[PDB]
């Protein structure tokens, strides 16, 4: 009669590393590294992301004619740009503090696009049909959906002054432009006044703009330039536009609502009717593991990104079938 | 092994025992078979389960983290951002890999340790009523039946 | 005769967590996490902090009348702002590079407030009595204690040019303002000249300021605006002010002395006559422990902040009274 | 325990011993009592004292660290600063908790080992002159008066 | 007959630290902390560094006469400034976005200095021989080698406009300056036109400069100032300069080639004909150790810098010769 | 030591042993001498080699890292860059020092364990043919020549 003391063994092939020995075969172990995603863009807890597609933030907020399909979108869980998000500004120029604007939109969960300055009743003494081939739509010269190109009317450009009181109960993102003709002749045909200026002010914003006229290389075959600006108008405050030329006025503005967890990602993956708590530019993750080696960019509640190829914690013991 | 049992004086494991990680073989005149020690196997499961849960719990969830844009005149800021992201990524990758490598070593020793203490725990009971053959086996002198083999498993026996 | 080998046990109820098991009772242990604080704001190694109270850096450096109690303070160990530090600038406008100025004061251990341009003798041909209800004191219109509102005298505002040579042996902080009237009428009534300008230069500072006239929403009852600027005049260097209007001249400047370990914190705790080596916004810390979970903002020599609730290191063994 | 002594083949502790962490009981003609093994208790105190001082010494003093202001057009810089502050805070909170967890396990097992080695040291000294009656006790086969007991405690027992 | 089981011991005096005991003598150990380095700045994988010596980046790119020895250098592995790199700009002024330009040059592996606007043929109606005592060479008033000071010719300064099309197939760094006379008199005899301006535009760059006349404290004996600007002209794009005065025109520009692993360091060490894969400001490192406590600044492939004084891992056992 | 052998019941090391870290001291009628246990010494070497290699491999190579300049109105950015550089440096210095300190303790315990397990391996062989002196030595009852001393070193003997 005998009785021996021994330990468990099985057919497991799971291997793990230790400080003294690499690739040790064990009986039980647990993977701590998530390396699987569904290769799709999904709703984040029921809410769909805003897909800019062929457009970028600039094209979207200015109202580039190429981004009309986006005009009706009011809420999203995160913003998605693609490698082909080329349509931004159509009339060459500089977008002042554009990166900061993108940062702002990054914490916006929703906004309401409204007419801050109705085209028909806002500018009685100025023409508002300014259009350009640089912003064409359907093969015809057009313009930004949210701005208005004001010009001389009947040989005259009276000094304009218009204001808007924010009674939306939220911050109102206001955008506008300043046109810079390539020569004094154009400045005159378009605005009459040779030495014009634009003034934009609020309780905490105050800037003056002077047309800088000069010949420049052609971009989208325009020698002219248009610079774009923006400011956040606090609830209850007033914004005042004053000009005697060169103002690319605000027509539509946005009443912003803030949220948390949003962000802007770049991806070439497609939107699907899927839901997740964790989205990466490559696909969504459904996991409880502490780490993931899928992607560093993350939207939601995800595992920590690490560069590791393998992270397995042994649970059982050294496996020695002894065959 | 740090304690000498697993892959030590007890050459190998038993694919025959499937009730736990540590147990006995025993072959009385009534029959053979395998039996796992719940006491040990369970305590082992509690510790390791707690370990894995600690490792997981310390890595609380990663919330939204995305890239940022910088204009052409903010190369320094863009590189600073890049240093920050690569730096944190280097540290966490390092931390994750070391912790696992180190705790895996500890876990194996822990098992070696448990098998060791289980062996000595029985040896201290039997004492003279049997001899230590090999591979951690005990050849009884008085020959005890299955019902007796169980006294050894539950930790009683009584017969120095 | 017998002899047994054993181990200590006692009445301790201290618990510690381990990798394998949580809440394990042990005979001896040491706490490494400091969670106790003094409440109260203390002197740091004998030196008291500067309490701006109802004022903020802007109000203090410009000389906002609501901050007169602070005028005599010359040295401090750290700066304290409160949730009620509302009085900064009193005349609406923008404080250019205000954050950098705050960062600068953060390494200032002390300074001397002195008259860089005496009110009487510096501006013989200009009025200096200018005041505003925006900066009222004792229910009367007043003005910054460190600046002077220069205006027309006897229907005329001569071009002024005044300079100052830094012979203090230290960097001198100079502040000044540019006034922007709401309409050309005021511009002319106050400065006579319609095309005014202000120039300020040193060996390494060079800037020109132009009035930008325009109607603006009222703030503190002012449609006008006042922008504030500053610069650090190096030892031995000269600063020159030239202007034919719109200049809110420096009257008092600050000779700065640099130090280490100071900073600006926001606290609602009260100052007491206590001394400490470590101060947080919640209270002073007196400890040798390596960590603390009191507050991440720290002044002095403090333990490292961590989010941990408990950090105890076992020294003794598993307590098994065997009772 | 990793070594099987504490809470092992020596079930519990002695609230009766109060001179050190490890020791001996002993029953004699001249009476009973407890005595701590200064030799192994001191070594243990030196080691653990060093461990604790190392954990403390590695965390250098935390010097002035405060907040920073950013204007409305510096949202990206503000978030970068926030990412930095939280990033470091995450790593240190992680480091401190793991170091303590990991070392507390090591300390306990260290004590287990010390008791274990003390027991085996006495055994190799007594041999046939006593029998292992279990639970860490030895029954002598001859009379071992106080003077003799102390020879066992200071490891000079003459076989 | 006896058989004993024992362990190795030797005369080694190596010591290491453990968590429980310090300075433990062991039989075998291995250092992991590199503390040895060349002095000596070396070639990085065969390529030599660019030694600016008594010049800084500004002096080099603008072509400060004091840095002529640098003019011919076309490629380098890294850039080296010294504590004595004081020769930057010689005519006092501000170098706009200077730090961003340093950062740009930091990823430049090589460039070709070429004549963007040849001195003879580019400015037919203007004088191009302006020089200053502030930028003297050989005891004679001189000027930057890559810029040209344009001035009135025969009593007149005609409006100029010149263009350059980037046909290099690489980015071209263009530099230029804007002179700001100390008074109206100097403005007149140097450029005639009293109210001048300078315009510089490309497809993505657009700026205008107005001279700001004012007496300023003298620097290098100059009361006037000169601001320097730069921009990167993309391949195929065109840069246009237009001005009626105050333009310090570009003469030579640089077609840039990008690379990786380079940077700017400050060193007091000397160049030697040595080759290394790792360079620090104190000397080169030749090591496979994971850590180094030599210097935090490194070029190439180096060990991680750490503040540690010692990092030795024991491999053998506690050494007890038992003598 | 955690395992009691080194600096324990086997009080000292042999400067005479120069073939490995662990070994046997010979003392027969034919003569005396030392001899390293290649089996145990090699396994120990493979373990320590892999350990030190892991520590090294985990610290991937440091690539170009230099300072940056900031103008006089970028004090906050400069301080941020400073907080970032000092923060990472504190962590890596802390990581390197702790890791070395902890692994050295472990390496020493490792050797202690190896010496212990080797001793317990030989004790089980000689168990009934010699007595345990106590200094880690065994006095053979029958006294065996060199050809037999070898049967002990190569794990055979089998002469209960």
């Amino acid at each position: 009669d005998t009785i021996c003391i021994g330990y468990h063994a099985n057919n497991s092939t799971d291997t793990v590393d230790t400080v003294l020995e690499k690739n040790v075969t064990v009986t039980h172990s647990v993977n701590l590294l998530e390396d699987s995603h569904n290769g799709k863009l999904c709703r984040l807890k029921g809410i769909a992301p805003l897909q800019l597609g062929k457009c970028n933030i600039a094209g979207w907020l200015l109202g580039n004619p190429e981004c009309d399909p986006l005009l009706p979108v009011r809420s999203w869980s995160y913003i998605v740009e693609t490698p082909n998000s080329e349509n931004g500004i159509c009339y060459p120029g500089d977008f002042i503090d554009y990166e900061e604007l993108r940062e702002q939109l990054s914490s916006v969960s929703s906004f309401e696009r409204f007419e801050i300055f109705p085209k028909e009743s806002s500018w009685p003494n100025h023409n508002t049909n300014g259009v350009t081939a640089a912003c064409s739509h359907e093969g015809k010269s057009s313009f930004y959906r949210n701005l208005l190109w004001l010009t001389e009317k009947e040989g005259s450009y009276p000094k304009l002054k218009n204001s808007y009181v924010n009674k939306k109960g939220k911050e109102v993102l206001v955008l506008w432009g300043i046109h810079h003709p390539p020569n004094s002749k154009e400045q005159q045909n378009l605005y009459q006044n040779e030495n014009a200026y634009v003034s934009v002010v609020t309780s905490n914003y105050n800037r003056r703009f002077t047309p800088e006229i000069a010949e420049r290389p052609k971009v989208r075959d325009q020698a002219g330039r248009m610079n774009y600006y923006w400011t956040l108008l606090k609830p209850g405050d007033t914004i005042i536009f004053e000009a005697n030329g060169n103002l690319i006025a605000p027509m539509y503005a946005f009443a912003l609502r803030r949220g948390f967890g949003s962000g802007i990602i770049t991806s070439n993956a497609s939107m699907h009717e899927c839901n997740t708590k964790c989205q990466t530019p490559l696909g969504a993750i459904n996991s409880s593991l502490p780490y993931q080696n899928i992607h560093p960019v993350t939207i939601g509640e995800c595992p920590k990104y690490v560069r590791s190829a393998k992270l397995r914690m042994v649970t059982g013991l050294r496996n020695i079938p002894a065959r | 092994g740090l304690f000498g049992a697993i892959a030590g004086f007890i050459e190998g494991g038993w694919t025959g025992m499937i009730d736990g990680w540590y147990g006995y073989h025993h072959q009385n005149e009534q029959g053979s078979g395998y039996a796992a020690d719940q006491k040990s196997t369970q305590n082992a499961i509690n510790g390791i389960t707690n370990k894995v849960n600690s490792v997981i719990e310390k890595m609380n969830i990663q919330f939204t983290a995305v890239g940022k844009e910088f204009n052409k005149l903010e190369k320094r800021m863009e590189n600073l951002n890049n240093k920050v992201d690569d730096g944190f990524l280097d540290i966490w990758t390092y931390n994750a890999e070391l912790l696992v490598l180190l705790e895996n070593e500890r876990t194996l020793d822990f098992h070696d340790s448990n098998v060791k203490n289980l062996y000595e725990k029985v040896k201290s009971q039997l004492k003279n009523n049997a001899k230590e053959i090999g591979n951690g086996c005990f050849e009884f002198y008085h020959k005890c039946d299955n019902e007796c083999m169980e006294s050894v498993r539950n930790g009683t026996y009584d017969y120095p």
